[PDB]
């Protein structure tokens, strides 16, 4: 539940945040928030990909199910470059 | 750099029905997506902090960046997870 | 394109190329 989320490595999240050219200091709170955000994001992304998995009559979720979902949901537009 | 794929797989499998299956290539892809989710929020929060010559990205910055970029629905759950966490 | 995201997406493209 939330405990699944507690298992997410905060250091890994801090390291990603620190790739950003304008980030020196980061509050402790930030990676924690991202940990949970990561969970909500992944869940909705996959639910939405799953729709396309099933429309295609498969029980296996594939990179193109993700790609279709990114295009049908305006909230996933920032992913356009990630999943061509 | 990315979150462990084991972690990502377990969240994805909770999302789908028991019966279902996830191809490794779909897990690697969600891996990449998550890193980009983080960088994209961070980038927004960070550009804001620089404009007001602020040297730390705080949790409020992130939460406001989400709101602004159309992840407003994430805000109450994140806040509550924070409360709960450091309660 | 999501109007809320658009400007941030254009910037991020610049950041990733670098
Ligand atoms: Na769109």
């Amino acid at each position: 539940k939330d405990f699944r989320v507690q298992e997410l490595p905060l250091a890994r999240i801090k390291k990603i945040m620190k790739l950003d050219e304008d980030v020196k200091m980061i509050s402790a709170e930030a990676p924690v928030l991202f940990a949970k955000a990561a969970q909500i994001f992944i869940t909705e992304l996959t639910l939405r990909a799953w729709i396309h998995t099933e429309d295609n009559k498969r029980r296996t979720l594939q990179r193109n199910d993700i790609a279709m979902a990114i295009t049908k949901f305006d909230q996933f537009d920032f992913l356009i470059d990630i999943v061509p | 750099i990315y979150l462990p794929i084991a972690n990502v797989a377990r969240i994805m499998k909770n999302a789908i029905p028991q019966t279902g299956k996830i191809a490794k290539d779909a897990k690697e892809c969600v891996q990449e997506c998550v890193s980009e989710f983080i960088s994209f929020i961070t980038s927004e929060a960070s550009e804001r902090c620089h404009q007001e010559k602020r040297k730390t990205i705080n949790g409020e910055d992130i939460l406001f960046a989400m709101s602004t970029l159309g992840f407003d629905s994430y805000v109450e759950p994140l806040k509550l997870y924070l409360q709960k966490f450091r309660e | 394109v999501n109007a809320k995201q658009g400007h941030r997406i254009x910037k991020r493209r610049q950041a990733r190329a670098k």
